[PDB]
RNA sequence: AAUCAAAGUUAUUAUUAAAUAAUAUUGAUUUUGGAUGAAUUUAAUUUUUAAUUAUAUUUUUGAAUUUUAAUUUUAUUAUUUUGAUUUAAUAUUUUUAAAAUAUUAUAUAUUUUAGAUUUAAAUUUGUUGUUUUAUAUUUAGUUUAAUGUUUAUAAAUUGAUAAUUAAUUUGUUUUAUUUUAAAGUUUUUAUGAACUGUGAUUUAUAGUUUAUUAUUUUUAGUUUAAUGUUUAAAUAUUUAACUAGUGAUGGCACAGUUGUUCUAUAUGUACCUAUAAAAAAUAGUAAAAUUAUUUUAAUUAAAUUAAUAAAUAAUUAUUAAACUAAUUUUAUAUUAAUAUUAUGAAAAAUUUAAAAAUUAAUUUUUUUUUCUAAUUUUU
RNA sequence: UAGAUGUUUAAUGUUAAUUAAUUUAUUAUUUUAAUAUUUAAUAUUUGUUUAUACAAAAGUAACUUUUUUUGAAUAUAAAGAAUUAUUAUUAUAAAUAUUAUUUUAAAAAUAUAAAAAUAUUGUUAAUAAAAUUAUCAAGUUUCAAAAGCGUUUAUUAAAUGCGUCGGUCUAAGUAUUAUAUUUAAGAUUAUUCUUGUAUAUAGAUUUUUAUUUUAAUUUUAUUAGUAGCAUAGUAAUUUAUUAACUGAUUAUUAAAGCGUUCCAUAGAAAAUUUUAAAAUUAUAACAAUCUAAAUAAAUAAUAAAUUAAAAUAAAAAUUUUAAAAAAAAAAAAUUAAAAUAGGGCAAGUCCUACUCUCCUUUACAAAGAGAACGUUUAUAUGUAAUUGUAUGUUUGAUUGGGGCAAUACUAUAUCUAUUUAUAUAGAAAAAGAACUAUAUUUAUUGAAAUAAUAAAAGGUUCGAGCAGGUUAACAAGCAUUAAUACUAAAUGUGUUUCAUCGUCUACUUAUUGCUAAAUUAU
C-alpha cells in the first residue's frame, strides 16, 4: 500500500532528484570554475568547484560549506574527523569572470571551432562574451583489468 | 481530500442546467375560460357567471333563475388566492405586476420583441395566432 | 428448539469454489449471466 | 440458476415485453448496461 | 432470450432438449459434449492410477505436443483451480499443486513428451530440450568478456 | 415529476416511476460501490500467483521487438514457424541463461552435492546438457530440483521489492569438489 | 464460517480485472463454404 | 452512573483512611548492615549472613 | 431575517417557536394541486363559458 | 475531618486537491493462439453516453406544451513544452501534552459575610418546566435577489363577429428561487445452492434384549433444565430426552411474483423486509433541527365548511393610506394592498350534562438600563 | 443615564491600490466525526508441572542451503468462528513417551454442593425423564384420554406415510396402471336432504343436481357426550380426599359434537395407591473451587450539582418539584436497576382474501384465411388478477334546512319539510330544460391482524368516570404516562378499629384469587 501522507511525500522530500528534468537546462558548472554563494551561508565566499554531481544539481564547493566529516573506518585504520565541503546546491551559486572577477551569468553558446568544425557548445558570459570552453574529461590512467581484457588489437580483428 | 477525502475520489453523477418549466403555468384553463378578469389598473375583478345556471331550474324562484346571469365579481378571497399561482413569475421584486389571466397583445409580442429573436422571420410578429399558414398547391406530407 | 450445539457444522468443510472465476468467465466474454435460455437441467453421468 | 426475468414467452412469438413497453430509461449513463438490442 | 433456435413453431422443435441443441447459447454449461479437448487425455486424468501424466504442459511453439496450459477466457477457470486448488487425486495423493507456493505455469519447462508406461517418458520431440552447443575455443583467438582500452 | 398528479399516479396504475434522467444528464459513467480494484498484483508474498488472463499490449510489446511493429512488415508465417526466426535463431546460438552456483555448500567444506540456481524454465536434462557443454562437467548422475519464491524484502523506502524467482538445483557429482579460501 | 479469506481471495479479485484479449472472431460460413465456390 | 462526576466528586476518593493507607504512606526502613541496602524490618535476603542472624 | 408570517421579520438565529407555518410556507405552494382544500373551489363552482373561453 | 480557586504550546519535515480549457481515444497494469485454428463474435428504423432560443394555441377542464437560423458556420466533449494555465480550497503526519489563593459542627464561587437560584432547548394545542433531547472538546452543519436614471414606445373589450366619443400608469423587458435530517416502502437489472432447502448422491470402523434377517437397545456432540445474559459463543458449557436411517449432512441441479417446502407465511450465506446496485418517493399535516445581543409602536380570533382539515372569515403580519357635526381647547389603530398549514377562552358571573369534566360562555393571558426613594403586615 | 413606544449584522480589520507589532472578537448550548473524560482505587486478564497419530479443504503474517525420487513437470508444516478464543476439522490408521502453560493466606451473595438424625410432598403452577458414585445410580401398580414410529422455526390429534374411495387418463409408459386429490391404518359401522360450483346441455347466458365438489341452520338416526365442544358452571349426581374449582362413573335435550363416527390403545400428559437418593415444607445446617494487594485498563450510562435525606400541604400526574419545616464493601427502595414487551390513536406503506371496483391475461366462444396448425379482430371480462377503495363524526348512530328553548348551542333538548344537491360530457338551440353524487358535491368495490410495519406521540393496570354481586354500598371498557401484567415467595411498613390489650393460623381442589370447608375454636 502507499504510505503516511508526509512520508508519503517524505518519499518526495527524502529524494526529490528522481523525478525526470530534476537535472537543470544544459550543464553550465563544472569543476573548478570561478564560483561563490550569493545566497544562503556565507554571502561572498569565492571558491573553486573541487567535485560536481549532477544527476541532483549539486557541487562540492571548496571552502564554503565544509561540513565536518565523520569518517568511518575499521579496525585496520583509525578514524578521523577531518572537515570537506558539503554537496552544496548551484541555484544559490554563480559565476565571478576570471577576468573582471564579478558575478557574472554564464550561459551557453555555439561557435564554430578553429581548425575543427564541431560548433561545440560553449560557455559565454552576458557580459564580458568570455568564451569559456567546456572542459574535457580525462581518461583514467590507471584503469583496466589485467586477466580479464580483450585486447584492441585482438578484439577488433574484423 | 476534504470534502469527503474518498466520496469526492471515485466518482458519481454529475448535476447540471434544470430545465424550467412552461413560464406561463399558472395560468390554466379553469380559469381562462370560466373566469375573465375586468378592470382598469390596480383593480381587477375577475368576474365569474351564476351558480346555478344549468342544473335545476323548473320550480326555483322567479327573479333568481335571474341572479345566475351576471357577471358577479368573485369575492376577493377568492381573487388573491388564484392570483396568488401568478404573482410568483419575479418574486421580491416589488416593481413588476403580476402576470395576466389572459395574454394581453403587447407581451406576446414581447417574448419576439427579445435581442434573440430578431432573426427568427417566422415566430415573429405573431404567427402562432396568426391565421394558418398557406402553402404551395402541391404541398404535401 | 432451543440448543443449537453447532458443532454438527463444521464436519468435512465444502470445497472453496472460486464463485469470482464464473463472475469472471462472464464478463470475459460477452454474455450475461447465462439467463433462462439455458438456466438448466442435471446433465447424466457415465456410470 | 439464472433467471431472464422476462418470462419465456410462446416459441410462436418469441418476444412479448419489451423493456420499452414499460417507459423505462435504460441510457447507458443512467443504469450503465442498458441500451437495448432492438434499435 | 431463450428463443434463439431455428424458428419452428408447428413442428417438433429438433433437439430442444438435447445434448446438441439450438436455442442454449454458445459459451454454456450442459456442453460436457465437446469432451473432446486438444489437450492429451493423460494430462486431464492420470497416464495411471496414481495420476502421474497429471499437471499444466507449457508446450515450446515448435513443437507438435500439445499442451493444456491455455489461456482462452474459456479455459482459465481451470488453469487457476489447478495454480490454487491443486488436484486431489481419487488415490488419495495431492498432484499438481499440494503446499505452499503456487506453482508459475508459464515459467514450467517445455512439455517433452507423452509418458509411457514401461518407462516413465517417450520423449515425444528432442527439439524442445535445449543442448546448449556452443564450441569452447580452446583453439586460437582467445576472448576475454570485455576489451581493452586505448 | 416528485408532485403533483405525477406522485398520486403511481396509485392510478403506473408501475414504473421513472426517475429524473434529465437532471444528471451530464453524461459522465460512475463507477459501481462494489467499485473494482485496478488489474495489478498487490500481493507480494509467497502465494503469490501468476495471471493467466492475456493482456493486449503484451503482444503489442512483443511484436515491436520482434520485428519493427508499425514500420516493418511482418516475416512471413513460414519464417515465424520455422527455428530460423531470430529469437528461435538468437536461442539456439545464443542461449541466455544464468545457472549461478551458490558457493556456500561448495566452500571449504568439501562436496559431492554442489548446489545451483538455475532459471525457472531450465529442466533437469538441460543442466545436464548445459554444465556438459559450457563447463565441462561430465559426472551428474542425478539432479534435485527445487522451485523457490525468489527473496523479498522492503526497501529504505517502502515497496515490497520482490526479486526474481529461481530454482535451486542440487546437482550430484561423482568425485566430490571443494573450494579453497586462503587467509 | 465461509471459508477462503486467504490471499487467494486477495488476487483473484484483483488480477481477474485484467482485460482478456479481443479477437473479432466473426461468424464461420459453416454450411456454404465459400472457397468450394 | 446515571451522572458524571466533577473533581470534588472524584476528589472525595482521596480523602478515607482507604485511599491514604493504600497509596499515600511511607514504608519504615533502614539500612541492612550486612547488604548496605535499604531494607524493611521482618525481613531479609537469600544469604547466609542474612539468613542465619536476622540483620 | 426570516420574514416569518403572523409574526413581524424575525431576526436570525431568533427563536422558532411561532414560526410553524414558515417551515412551511418556504417549501412553496403546492404544485399541480386544487389551491383550495374544502370548500369546492370558486371555479368549480363557476360555469364553464365559451368552450374555448 | 472539610475546601482550594488553578496554566493558550508542539518543532519539523515539501510542488496534491476541485471547477475550468472544446487537438487523442478500439476495451490500462506482461509476452493470444502456442493442438494449428473452430474454442479470442455484440450487430436489428423507438427522448440514445446524440442533452432542443419563447408566455399563443390546442388539451383526458387541472403538470401537456413554441415550430431552420443562416443550408459543414464557429455550442465545441477538452494538454504538453508559464512547478501548463487560472480561481476556490490546505494541509498530514512524526513528537508534542506543566504549573502555584477562600473552612474548622455542611445549603451552592468572590476575598466583607449575608442576600441570593428553573441548567437549557424544545413541549407549553395554558392535561400551563407535562417526563423529550444534551457527558465534554474542537471541526463540519440548512440559499425566497430589501436598488428600477437621458435614446423608447405598453395600459382595454364581446360569449362571438365586431365595437373602441369610453377616458389611465409603469418597464431599453425585469422571469430562473424555493428550506435541512430522517423511514418502512416502491420500481429498474446485476450477485448467491460453500449456510439451507429439495433433486441427487455411501451398498457392512464398537454394545445388546428376543425364537426372528423384523425387534429391545451401548449411544459423548442435537425436543429438557441449570449456568451464561455485550457471555469463552450475535448460541457456548453442564445435563434430560432421543437415538437402529437399502433409502441420505453430501457428485451437479433448480434464483427472486420466484427456487424449495413431510406446510411453520418456514428457509434460499450469519434478522427473507434476499443480498448488491439506482433513485433526491413521500415525512407539515402534533418527528429532530433551521447559524448573526444591546431592539423602538399595540391586539388575538372562534363564524360559512370539511367521505375532518394545506384552503374562508376573524385575527396576526409585511407595505401604504385619508384628518366629516356631535362637545371638553377631552379622547380616540379606522383602512387599503398583499402575506397567512388554527377550530375551542385562567379566576370569576352562570348554563347545559349520571358527568365523575367536557361544554357553552367572556375580560384576563408578564422582557425590568444602574443607583435611590415607597402607601397592601405568613400579629 | 440615555435617541424614541422591544426580533431584517455592525466591515476601506494592512487603503482585495497592505507591508515590523491588524494585537481580530467571534465563537450553532443538538446533529456526525475525531478526540478526551466519567463508570474506573474495575469488569475481564493472571500460565506451579507431563497419558501421541498420519488425508483434504482452509493459510501463505513464510524464514531458508541442504542432501526426496531414480519419474518431467510439478508443489510439500500454518483454518474457521473479528483473536493465539468454546474448539480433538475423525479422510484415515495406531495402542505403555514419566511429549508438558494456568496467579493467590479469609466470611457475603452466587456458580455450586461433599457431609449428614427425623420427616416424605405440608413445599409448589406442578415432587419423581433429570450429572457423576465401586455404597456399580433402575420406582412398582391401576384407571381415563391418546396415533404411529417418520417429520417440522415458537414442535404438536402440525404436516408425512400403507390401505380403501373419488376423479382423470388407452397416439408416451402398464386403467388390478400411472397421474390429481379427500381422508387416514386396525376393528364396527358409515344415516336424513338439498337452492349453488362442476358435469351433461340444444347459438349463451337463464334454465338443469346418476356419480364427484360443497352444503344440511330441525340434517341428527348410529354412536360417544361438560368433551381441546361458543356461555351456562366447579354441569347434577356417585365415588375419591380430614377438606374434590381435581379425575373417574352412571345417564344424556350437547347454546349449533355427529357418521369419518366409535371402539379398541403403548413408551405422553393427567388422576389415584404406593415407594423413594437428589438439602422438597418443617430446616437452619461453608468440605470443595471462585481475595485483597501489585500489573495491565475495557462497558452500558453521563445536563448539573454539595445537596441529598426525612415530614407536611399542593397542582396539572404517578410523584417530582415549589414552599414550609427540618436537619471503603455489601444489599436493590428511589433516581431510567434496566433492557424491551405491552397497549390503543394518527397519518404512510405493506400483505392476504372473496357475488358485487378494474388492464397488460396466455383460457372459453365468433369471424377471417378452399380453415396447413402459428396471427389478427370482435364479443367477453376470471381474484388464477400482483390496481385502488373498504370514512367522517359523536363511540354502533347520524350527515339536510329551519325553529323553539337567556336573537349562547357540544349534538344539548325537541321537532318539521317541494326549503331545493354547484361544475364538467351527454339531454334541451333563441329569452325556456331534464339527470346524480355522506345535499360544499375533489378518486374508481367491500373485508382481514399480516407475528403487520416504519416515523410519532399518546394508556389497560388512575390525583376523577362506566355496565351485569341478597334491591342499594362493590369487580371495574376515555381526560396522566418506560410507573414496562394478576398470584405466589421473601420482605417491610403508617394507619385505624371494643372491656387489660388486640391483632402469627396451617391446609384440599383451581392457580384463580376469592370464596366455599376440613383441622376442638379459625
Ligand atoms: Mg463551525
Ligand atoms: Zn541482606
Amino acid at each position: 500500500r502507499d504510505l503516511e501522507s508526509h512520508q508519503k511525500i517524505q518519499i518526495a522530500g527524502r529524494y526529490p532528484y528522481f523525478s525526470p528534468d530534476y537535472e537543470i537546462k544544459p550543464w553550465i558548472w563544472y569543476p573548478g570554475d570561478t564560483v561563490e554563494v550569493v545566497s544562503g551561508e556565507g554571502a561572498g565566499q569565492r571558491g573553486a568547484i573541487i567535485a560536481v554531481v549532477k544527476y541532483k544539481n549539486e557541487i562540492l564547493v571548496q571552502n564554503v560549506n565544509v561540513q565536518d566529516v565523520v569518517i568511518p573506518a575499521s579496525e585496520t585504520r583509525p578514524e578521523q574527523v577531518v572537515q570537506r565541503e558539503h554537496p552544496i546546491s548551484v541555484l544559490r551559486v554563480r559565476h565571478v569572470d576570471p577576468s573582471t572577477n564579478q558575478l557574472c551569468h554564464l550561459e551557453i553558446v555555439k561557435v564554430r571551432n578553429k581548425e575543427t568544425g564541431e560548433l561545440e557548445e560553449r560557455r559565454i558570459s552576458l557580459e564580458s562574451g568570455a568564451l569559456l570552453p567546456i572542459p574535457a574529461p580525462e581518461e583514467t590512467v590507471e584503469a583496466g583489468d589485467p586477466l580479464k581484457d580483450t585486447a584492441i588489437q585482438d578484439a577488433d580483428e574484423e | 481530500p476534504k470534502a469527503g477525502c474518498e466520496e469526492i475520489t471515485r466518482q458519481g453523477r454529475r448535476v447540471v442546467l434544470k430545465p424550467q418549466e412552461y413560464f406561463a403555468q399558472h395560468r390554466m384553463q379553469v380559469w381562462q375560460m370560466r373566469f375573465k378578469e375586468m378592470g382598469p389598473p390596480f383593480s381587477r375583478v375577475w368576474v365569474a357567471l351564476g351558480g346555478k345556471m344549468r342544473r335545476r331550474r323548473i320550480g326555483r324562484q322567479i327573479d333568481v333563475k335571474d341572479m345566475r346571469y351576471y357577471w358577479r365579481p368573485i369575492e376577493p378571497q377568492y381573487q388573491r388566492l388564484y392570483m396568488s399561482r401568478l404573482r410568483i413569475k419575479d418574486h421580491s421584486n416589488k416593481r413588476v405586476q403580476p402576470m395576466r389571466l389572459r395574454a394581453t397583445n403587447n407581451d406576446i409580442g414581447q417574448a419576439s420583441s427579445l435581442k434573440e429573436w430578431e432573426r427568427s422571420s417566422d415566430r415573429k410578429y405573431g404567427a402562432a395566432l396568426a391565421p394558418p399558414k398557406k402553402r404551395d398547391f402541391e404541398f404535401r406530407v | 428448539k432451543s440448543q443449537h450445539k453447532n458443532v454438527l457444522r463444521k464436519g468435512r468443510p465444502h470445497m472453496q469454489k472460486y464463485k469470482e472465476l464464473n463472475r469472471w468467465q462472464r464478463e470475459a466474454q460477452g454474455i450475461t449471466k447465462w439467463e433462462q435460455g439455458h438456466s438448466h437441467r442435471p446433465q447424466p453421468y457415465v456410470e | 440458476a439464472a433467471t431472464p426475468g422476462v418470462g419465456i414467452a410462446p416459441e410462436t412469438t418469441p418476444v412479448k415485453y419489451v423493456p420499452e413497453m414499460l417507459n423505462i430509461q435504460n441510457a447507458k449513463w443512467w443504469n450503465g448496461r442498458g441500451k437495448p438490442v432492438y434499435r | 432470450v431463450f428463443h434463439n433456435a431455428p424458428s419452428v413453431y408447428p413442428f417438433t422443435k429438433p433437439f430442444h432438449d438435447t445434448p446438441y441443441d439450438q436455442d442454449r447459447g454458445r459459451f454454456d454449461k450442459t456442453k460436457n459434449i465437446l469432451r473432446e479437448n486438444k489437450w492429451p487425455a493423460w494430462m486431464d486424468h492420470g497416464a495411471d492410477g496414481t495420476g502421474f501424466g497429471i499437471g499444466l504442459n507449457r508446450t515450446h511453439p515448435l513443437s507438435k505436443l500439445r499442451g493444456n496450459l491455455r489461456r482462452n477466457p474459456s479455459e482459465i477457470p481451470r488453469v487457476l483451480n489447478m495454480m490454487i486448488q491443486g488436484v486431489w487425486h481419487k488415490s488419495g495423493n495431492k498432484l499438481y499443486f499440494r503446499g505452499g507456493k503456487p506453482p508459475n505455469p508459464s515459467t514450467h519447462p517445455y512439455l517433452t513428451g507423452e509418458p509411457c508406461p514401461v518407462y516413465g517418458w517417450k520423449v515425444t520431440d528432442p527439439g524442445v530440450i535445449r543442448e546448449f552447443n556452443l564450441p569452447q575455443p580452446e583453439d586460437k583467438t582467445r576472448y576475454k568478456p570485455y576489451v581493452a582500452l586505448q | 415529476v416528485n408532485q403533483g398528479i405525477n406522485l398520486w399516479r403511481s396509485r392510478m396504475g403506473r408501475l414504473h416511476k421513472g426517475w429524473t434522467t434529465w437532471e444528471y444528464n451530464r453524461d459522465v459513467i460512475p463507477d459501481p460501490r462494489p467499485f473494482p480494484e485496478p488489474a495489478v498484483n498487490n500481493y507480494f508474498g509467497r502465494s503469490r500467483i501468476w495471471n493467466p488472463i492475456a493482456g493486449k499490449i503484451g503482444l503489442v510489446n512483443r511484436k515491436a521487438e520482434e520485428w519493427g511493429w508499425p514500420h516493418q512488415r511482418p516475416p512471413p508465417t513460414g519464417l515465424r514457424r520455422s527455428p530460423e526466426y531470430f529469437p528461435f535463431f538468437f536461442s539456439r546460438y545464443f542461449p541466455d541463461v544464468e545457472v549461478r552456483l551458490v558457493l556456500d555448500s561448495v566452500l571449504n567444506n568439501e562436496t559431492t552435492r554442489p548446489i545451483f540456481h538455475i532459471p525457472q524454465d531450465m529442466s533437469k536434462q538441460e543442466l545436464v546438457n548445459y554444465l556438459k557443454n559450457i563447463y565441462n562437467i561430465d559426472n551428474v548422475v542425478r539432479i534435485r530440483v527445487r522451485n523457490m519464491r525468489g527473496r523479498r524484502f522492503k526497501n529504505e523506502v517502502g515497496e515490497i521489492k520482490s526479486l526474481p524467482d529461481y530454482k535451486v538445483a542440487v546437482v550430484e557429482l561423482d568425485s566430490p569438489v571443494s573450494i579453497v579460501f586462503k587467509q | 464460517f465461509k471459508q477462503g479469506q486467504g490471499m487467494f481471495s486477495h488476487q483473484l479479485k484483483r488480477i481477474l480485472n485484467k482485460k482478456s484479449l479481443h479477437k473479432y472472431n466473426w461468424d464461420p460460413l459453416h454450411m456454404y463454404d465459400p472457397r468450394k465456390l | 452512573p446515571k451522572r458524571k462526576k466533577n473533581p470534588m466528586q472524584l476528589r472525595r476518593k482521596t480523602y478515607g483512611l482507604h485511599f491514604k493507607e493504600r497509596y499515600l504512606k511511607l514504608e519504615e526502613w533502614y539500612f541492612c548492615p550486612l547488604c548496605a541496602e535499604p531494607k524493611k524490618q521482618g525481613e531479609w535476603c537469600r544469604r547466609e549472613d542474612c539468613r542465619q542472624i536476622k540483620p | 431575517g426570516h420574514n416569518v408570517i403572523k409574526m413581524g421579520w424575525m431576526k436570525i438565529g431568533g427563536s422558532w417557536k411561532y414560526s410553524r407555518s414558515y417551515n412551511d410556507a418556504r417549501r412553496g405552494f403546492a404544485k399541480g394541486q386544487w389551491q383550495e382544500r374544502k370548500m369546492t373551489p370558486r371555479f368549480m363552482l363557476a360555469p364553464r363559458v365559451s368552450a374555448g373561453g
